[PDB]
């Protein structure tokens, strides 16, 4: 958007930050739950939580007005084709909330059903560990992710942070590498 | 029949799959056999409902359907031979006496190395009117996975059916749709078969990584 | 000849590496020269294929952050006459999506230099 | 057979005369507990764990020392509440002294104590008094740690070392709840077997150092193996966590070798880790090896072998499985259009190429292990069982404890390996071999019916030596075994991986064996020019003449004349090396080619009788093995070796089956006469120890450290007109180096000197460019 | 480790050699990593724990 | 047992199995690692879930790991009355009776 095209004075930045942190607040969650993580989602909607302090209340049923989805369960093989429609038919900008560990890494069910994390086929912005994440490790997520929204950066500041993260990615070593004190 | 059924044969002490940790324990020869044949004064209700069973089915009849009779921590099952699986299934239901209308379903389960009898269904059947239930169970080779469909006499068979084919590729011949219902239908292998593999990846961790657990050391 | 540029795909650099062992400068002396472009995020990806200009792209299927299977859905998604897309899964069973995610040619992990280089012999045939 | 009808608990069974009891219940399915009884172990009945009742007996009876008899009944703890009471009274009496250490045991999981404590023991304890204690742990060996509070003093481990093994080193000490397995002193255990013990041990008592709280069995993934030094062929299990390997279990291979390793196959394994491992091919730039793509790396060497057209050798090593060498073998005949085929890297000749195709080649499970135990007589000729195939020393002594088998060797002198088979020596100076061989064609306990000779790689340096042997075996009907010292020798052979062979045994030198073998690889014909072995083709090369080589494994050091090995590699124009470590051959080769080690590639080794021994990676890697790497260097060529996988290559090779047609000749080579080595001078006798300056063996410090003292060995008189004496530094020498030990008085025949072939300090054949047989210079 | 229904625990022993000492005894657990995207939080650790060393405390 | 220092093994069964009881102490190990081994055998056990029959078949090989275990979970039986209680129906009349099937998918599929 012309937002984009803003030059990279003070304007951009005001932009930026108020973008920031109109997105932080507001940000619908998806209709969109596979399992328990689910639950947690909804008792965290529920009165002993609310969601909604942080304007996060309306889980939007189409993906269209969804802002976040928090996969929030496990995807199995036959889900992923699916959640990856549902993730492509948001309109940017978009996140996506690994809630529990089925939906970060495939936690315990690591056989041929399981995807092993919806990283495989989604972006994700967030990983949320539990099985179930109790709804306050699901606040503390989104919070998270509210402060990684504020600093989001637009236009010409997203084209050089992307290469800087890029460049900074391409030298981190695999985790695999890391073999501090491994006999 | 009327021996034991060796499901599968396992040698050494201590539940070693292959050659073992600490040599010379290994000689051991322990088949592993599900329950038999029961002595004929079953217990409880299985008594009448066995007595009901051979007296509307033909003592012909009943010796070629009954294949075997087994009663385990007070829970009866019927090895009915494949085939005439839907005839005992009509008269169980049917039979005033036995109405046995409940099916709960069927449970696919894989014996690969029980030659000739790999795959073996077990359909859970409840009587309310009698407050009764059994399991019936009907084995088929893994070169011929085919068992007569009860969808004629039980309905609720339907994706059961379905399941233990996704899971197992018994055909379940007759069924008015045999198709995969968990898994796509693009999908190669029945994923519950003890053959297919479990299809994890290892667990990433800093400098290691731990393969997933079929592929490391088990005692059984 | 135009060097045939291929973009490789990975959080882990042991990936690209490999991936760049398999193919060399020349994957046979009857094809052009190769030049590799490495990419660690799936925004810089998506960038670079938007930019265009590549005949091959090579996607990890276990990158950490963006799988290599969901880059190349999206990728055949929203680049118009995108390049041939080679996948690389972590698992037997990631066969499935690998198909789902529409790559022309899916190499399993860990990666063979020769199955790799067969197909992409065939993908830039 | 006798069989006698038994019935243990209710049931009834019939068992082999002879059988006991706890044979008996474990083939009927009862699990009898049980710590000291030891099935390949004489019983000995100590830890009194297996007790059952039998009928007509007031005591309990261990059933590990009960022989079965006819009609006798017995009731094990399932079905007799005294037998139950014995052997849970046993239990806890075995775990009140024990420590503990569960959780830090390296044994934890893996427990016959912890197992059989859970199914046979109490619930709880009823020890409130102070337990017995030791310091722990102790070092007996480099390699073995004990615990002597977990030691149940089942005395299997001292029982293994005298009887299976005759390295008696450890032994039960002290007396009474004092009593522990020990070395006595600060003199080590000493045995290449000693692994076995930490195998053997119900507890956590002897493990291996190595091994040591790098893992519960839980998180190791174990898949069956074949080890790859000796020509034994060992059934093992190789246990690797994290993608490293961290111990190999003997198997269980009645056939081969039962339950037992030897050291090296146990601990032998972190070659592959040592950080000289080739990861990416390389290519010559600039004088230096630069990683290269495998792209870039199979057009180069693709185009240095075409401009190498028929002048080209190709080395194969011993290392290699038998698909492997049949790769290579095919690679050279049908790529490179030569028979120059040789995985000889070791001291040779060509009447042992000779005697190869004749006698070995082709003929498969002739003898088998079972048959050593059981013949009558057994001659070893150039062979060192416990330095070379150390599962024959086994089978071999377990023969003499058991059949009373008879062993000659015809060797400079007894080693130990021979006084533990209880061995009679003919004292014969190196090179004289043949004549003895050819002195026994009268010996009455050759002809005696299953007698056997087994005839060492190493005769082939001795002229005529293969020969006389089959001489022998002819004329006594001995059946006559060649025993190599690297797995990969045999599947070679099989391979047709020499000058004058085919796959199955088929002779070059044979139109129709050439056509059937064209025919199985859909080829218009096979070179028919004869192939320079290993000598033939290094000797060619250093002179300029060769075009370039393909070498495959190959250590230049283990050659009879190292120097000229690598003059070859330097002065041939082109050198394309499939090796995995980085080696001379590396260091001096324009194409370096990674292939994986055996723990990441399918394969089948064949041991000396032939068996096959094959065995699914345990590692998953990227790793090709050099069967990929040749097809797809012959495709760049534009050849389709059509081998693309271990599995095809080998049934290519059953598809050709054996040659089954007209036998080569036997050699028949003369006796050449021996030289006389003059004043000052030995004849230099000499073959490889089991634990030596292996490239193998590296990467393992312990088991280096459990090598035997290199020491050079000599006659007393000897030593004596040479001015040593016993325990002094001597020193042999050539025009091309020396090697200096300190002396051994062994009573061998006068003037010839004994060296470790390739121990630390010696490297017989780097230092002095000669081999067994040779004279050299000695000194004080 | 062992009891992980999910193997969401790496531990790699090693010697409490007299120079460097890190916990009572023969073992210490010198690489001990746990992958919370594994962790299902059941608990089954601690119970497995015959030392105690492992908690599991009440932060989230 | 909780302390100050988390939820744990009490200490006094750490005092017991690593301090005094060795029987205790592999008991401990053993069922804690490889777990109880249950005799081989087939049972068909059935509770009232708030669905319905929940009901399991569990075969035993003798070892260690359940040979079998599958479950008859009642919402995936109860799916099957989707057809009937949906055809007819409008779609706001569907979604009721799917509700009221009250389905939980991880019984379900499993
Ligand atoms: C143009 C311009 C800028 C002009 C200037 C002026 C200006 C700024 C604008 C003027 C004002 C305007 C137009 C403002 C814009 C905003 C606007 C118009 C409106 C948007 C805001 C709005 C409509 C607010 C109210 C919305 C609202 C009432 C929200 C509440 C919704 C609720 C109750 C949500 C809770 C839902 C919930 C419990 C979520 C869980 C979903 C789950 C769990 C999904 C998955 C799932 C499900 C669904 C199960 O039920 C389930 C059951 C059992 C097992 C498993 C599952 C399972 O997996
Ligand atoms: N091409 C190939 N090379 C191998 C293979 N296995 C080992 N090698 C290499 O071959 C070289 C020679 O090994 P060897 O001839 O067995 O020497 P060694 O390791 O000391 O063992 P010995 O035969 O007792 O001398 C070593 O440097 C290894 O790196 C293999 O499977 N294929
Ligand atoms: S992470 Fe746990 S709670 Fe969430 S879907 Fe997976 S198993 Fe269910
Ligand atoms: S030897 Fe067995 S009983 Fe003794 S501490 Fe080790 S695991 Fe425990
Ligand atoms: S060290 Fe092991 S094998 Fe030897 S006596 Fe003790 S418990 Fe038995
Ligand atoms: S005898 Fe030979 S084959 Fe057997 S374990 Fe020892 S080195 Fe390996
Ligand atoms: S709570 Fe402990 S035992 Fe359970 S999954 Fe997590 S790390 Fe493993
Ligand atoms: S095993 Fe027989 S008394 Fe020890």
């Amino acid at each position: 958007g012309l937002e984009e095209r803003l030059p990279g004075g003070i304007l951009l930045s005001t932009v930026e930050t108020v973008a920031g942190y109109v997105r932080k607040g507001s940000l619908w969650p998806a209709t969109f739950g596979l399992a328990c993580c689910a639950i947690e989602m909804m008792s965290t909607a529920g009165p002993r939580f609310d969601i909604a302090r942080f304007g996060m209340e309306r889980f939007s049923a189409t993906p269209r007005q969804a802002d976040l989805m928090i996969v929030a369960g496990r995807v199995s093989q036959k889900m992923a084709p699916v959640l990856r429609q549902i993730y492509d038919q948001m309109v940017e900008p978009k996140w996506v909330l690994a809630m529990g560990v089925c939906a970060s890494s495939g936690g315990m069910f690591n056989n041929y059903a399981v995807v092993q994390g919806v990283d495989h086929v989604v972006p994700v912005d967030i990983y949320l560990p539990g099985c179930p994440p109790r709804p306050e490790m699901l606040l503390h997520a989104i919070l998270k992710l509210h402060d990684k929204i504020q600093q989001m950066p637009l236009g010409v500041n997203r084209e050089e942070a992307i290469r800087e993260a890029e460049q900074a990615a391409l030298a981190v070593p695999p985790t695999i590498e890391l073999k501090g004190l491994l006999r | 029949g009327d021996e034991p059924e060796i499901i599968a044969v396992r040698r050494g002490m201590f539940g070693n799959r292959d050659t073992g940790d600490t040599s010379g324990y290994g000689r051991l020869v322990r088949p592993v056999a599900l329950p038999g044949s029961t002595p004929r004064p079953y217990g409880g209700y299985f008594d009448a409902v066995m007595d009901r069973l051979a007296e509307v089915l033909g003592e012909e009849r009943y010796a070629m359907s009954i294949e075997r009779v087994v009663v385990y921590r007070d829970q009866l099952t019927i090895e009915v031979s494949r085939v005439q699986l839907p005839a005992v299934a009509s008269v169980l239901r049917d039979d005033p006496d036995l109405r046995f209308e409940l099916c709960l379903g069927v449970s696919g389960v894989h014996y690969p190395e029980d030659t000739g009898r790999e795959l073996h269904a077990v359909y859970p059947l409840m009587s309310i009117t009698h407050n009764r239930r059994i399991q019936l169970e009907v084995a088929a080779p893994d070169a011929d996975p085919h068992i007569p469909s009860l969808y004629a006499v039980y309905p609720t068979t339907d994706w059961h059916e379905r399941e233990t084919y996704d899971f197992f590729g018994i055909i379940f011949d007759g069924h008015p749709s045999l198709t995969r219902i968990e898994m796509p239908d693009d999908w190669e292998g029945h994923p519950q078969r003890k053959d297919y593999p479990l299809g994890g990846i290892p667990v990433e961790y800093h400098g290691a990584q731990i393969p997933p657990p079929d592929q490391r050391r088990s005692y059984s | 000849s135009a060097p045939l540029r291929i973009l490789v795909y990975s959080d882990n650099p042991r990936t690209r590496e490999q991936v760049r062992l398999a193919l060399g400068k020349r994957i046979h002396p009857e094809l052009p020269e190769i030049e590799y472009v490495d990419v660690a995020t799936a925004p810089m990806a998506i960038s670079q294929m938007d930019a265009g200009g590549f005949d091959l792209a090579i996607l990890d299927g276990e990158a950490t952050p963006a799988g290599g299977m969901g880059v190349a859905k999206q990728v055949k998604d929203e680049i118009d006459d995108c390049p041939p897309i080679l996948v690389l899964t972590g698992r037997a069973d990631d066969a499935w999506l690998a198909k789902w995610s529409r790559a022309e040619a899916a190499v399993p992990h860990p990666i063979d230099p020769i199955r790799l280089s067969d197909a992409v012999v065939s993908l830039l045939r | 057979v006798e069989m006698v009808s038994l019935t243990i608990d209710d049931h009834e069974i019939s068992v082999p005369k002879g059988t006991l009891l706890i044979r008996a219940a474990e083939l009927m399915g009862i699990q009898i507990p049980r710590f000291c009884d030891h099935p390949l172990l004489d019983p000995v009945g100590a830890c009194r764990q297996c007790l059952v009742e039998v009928e007509g007996q007031r005591k309990p009876m261990a059933s590990c020392t009960t022989t079965v008899m006819p009609d006798m009944v017995v009731r094990t703890q399932f079905t007799s509440e005294a037998a139950d009471k014995a052997q849970r009274g046993v239990m806890e009496l075995l775990l009140i002294n024990h420590p503990l250490d569960c959780p830090i045991c390296d044994k934890g999981g893996e427990c016959p104590l912890q197992n059989q404590a859970m199914s046979n023991g109490r619930p709880e304890t009823r020890f409130e008094d102070v337990k017995r204690t030791f310091p722990k742990p102790i070092s007996i060996s480099s390699q073995v740690l004990l615990d002597r509070e977990r030691c149940v003093l089942c005395a299997r481990c001292t029982r293994f070392s005298s009887q299976i093994a005759g390295d008696p080193f450890i032994d039960l000490m002290e007396r009474g709840a004092l009593q522990q397995v020990g070395i006595g002193q600060d003199k080590p255990f000493q045995s290449y077997f000693s692994g076995n013990t930490v195998q053997i041990c119900p507890v956590g008592a002897l493990t291996g150092t190595a091994y040591r709280f790098r893992a519960r069995p839980f998180d190791l993934v174990s898949s069956p193996s074949v080890c790859e030094h000796c020509a034994s062929g060992c059934a093992q299990r190789t246990d690797h966590r994290r993608g490293k390997v961290l111990r190999r279990l003997a198997g269980d291979e009645p056939e081969v070798n039962e339950e037992w390793n030897c050291d090296k196959g146990r601990w032998a394994f972190t070659y592959a880790t040592v950080g000289d491992r080739i990861t990416t091919p390389m290519l010559r730039d600039g004088g230096v090896l630069r990683p290269a793509s495998w792209s870039e790396a199979l057009t180069v060497a693709a185009a240095g072998l075409l401009t190498a057209a028929g002048s080209t050798g190709v080395l194969v090593g011993g290392r290699c499985t038998v698909e492997d060498a049949y790769a290579y073998a095919k690679f050279a005949r049908m790529v490179l259009n030569t028979n120059d085929v040789d995985f000889r890297a070791r001291p040779h000749s060509a009447e042992e190429a000779e005697f190869l195709a004749a006698h070995v080649a082709g003929q498969t499970m002739g003898l088998r292990y079972a048959e050593l135990e059981n013949a009558p007589t057994v001659l070893l000729a150039g062979f060192e069982p416990e330095e070379e195939s150390p599962i024959v020393f086994l089978r071999l002594r377990k023969g003499v404890r058991k059949n009373g088998v008879q062993v000659v060797a015809v060797a400079p002198w007894a080693s130990r390996g021979l006084t533990k088979l209880a061995g009679t020596v003919v004292p014969t100076v190196p090179g004289d071999e043949p004549a003895a061989l050819d002195g026994m064609h009268d010996d009455d306990r050759l002809r005696r019916p299953g007698a056997v000779i087994l005839v060492g790689e190493r005769l082939a340096t001795s002229p005529g030596a293969l020969s006389a042997a089959v001489r022998l075996a002819a004329a006594t009907g001995a059946r006559l075994a060649w025993i190599p010292r690297r797995a990969g020798e045999r599947g070679a052979i099989e391979a047709g991986a020499l000058p004058n062979l085919l796959p199955g045994g088929r002779p070059v030198d044979d139109a129709d064996a050439r056509a059937e073998v064209a025919r199985a690889w859909y080829i218009s014909a096979l070179p028919e020019a004869p192939g320079r072995d290993t000598a033939a083709i290094l000797s060619t090369a250093a002179s300029g003449h060769l075009a370039a080589l393909l070498v495959g494994g190959v250590e230049l050091g283990d050659l009879p004349d190292p120097e000229l090995a690598v003059a070859a590699v330097r002065t041939t124009p082109f050198v394309v090396s499939l090796e995995l470590r980085e080696s001379a051959v590396t260091e001096l080769a324009d194409v370096v080619f990674p292939v994986a080690p055996v723990v990441e590639k399918a394969g089948s080794f064949l041991n000396w009788e032939g068996r096959p021994r094959p065995f699914a990676p345990s590692l998953k890697t990227n790793a090709i093995p050099d069967l990929r790497v040749l097809h797809y260097l012959a495709d760049e060529i534009g050849v389709d070796l059509a081998l693309p996988t271990a599995e095809a290559a080998d049934a290519e090779l059953a598809q050709l089956g054996t040659w089954g047609g007209a036998r080569p000749p036997a050699p028949t080579a003369p006796p050449t006469a021996r030289p006389e080595a003059g004043s000052g001078q030995a004849v230099l006798a000499s073959w490889r120890m089991l634990l030596d300056a292996g490239r193998l063996q590296d990467g393992e410090p312990h088991l280096a450290g459990t090598a035997v003292r290199p020491v050079a060995r000599m006659s007393a008189a000897t030593a004596a007109g040479i001015g040593a004496s016993d325990g002094a530094p001597v020193t042999v020498s050539t025009e091309r180096g020396a090697v200096t030990l300190p002396l051994a008085v062994t009573d061998m025949p006068d003037g010839v000197v004994w060296l470790p072939m390739n121990s630390p300090g010696s490297a017989v054949h780097q230092r002095l460019g000669v081999t067994a047989g040779a004279v050299v210079s000695i000194g004080a | 480790a062992w009891a992980c229904p999910a193997d969401a625990i790496y531990v790699e022993g090693a010697d409490n050699t007299a120079d460097e000492r890190y916990s009572p005894g023969e073992r210490y657990g010198r690489v001990y990593q746990i992958n919370y995207l594994r962790c299902i939080g059941c608990g089954l650790c601690i119970e497995a724990c015959p030392t105690r060393a492992l908690t599991m405390t009440t932060e989230y | 047992k909780l302390g100050p220092d988390g939820l744990g093994n009490s200490p006094e069964h750490i005092a017991k199995i690593m301090g005094r009881s060795m029987e205790g102490l592999i008991h401990h190990f053993k069922l804690v690692t490889e777990g109880i081994r249950v005799p081989p055998g087939q049972v068909y056990v059935a509770v009232e879930s708030p669905r319905g029959e929940l009901g399991v078949h569990m075969v035993s090989d003798g070892g260690t790991r359940p040979y079998r275990v599958h479950y008859r979970d009642p919402s995936f039986t109860n799916l099957q009355a989707v057809a009937a209680t949906c055809e007819g129906g409008m779609v706001a009349d569907a979604i009721a009776a799917v509700a009221s099937i009250d389905p939980v998918m991880g019984g379900v599929d499993r």
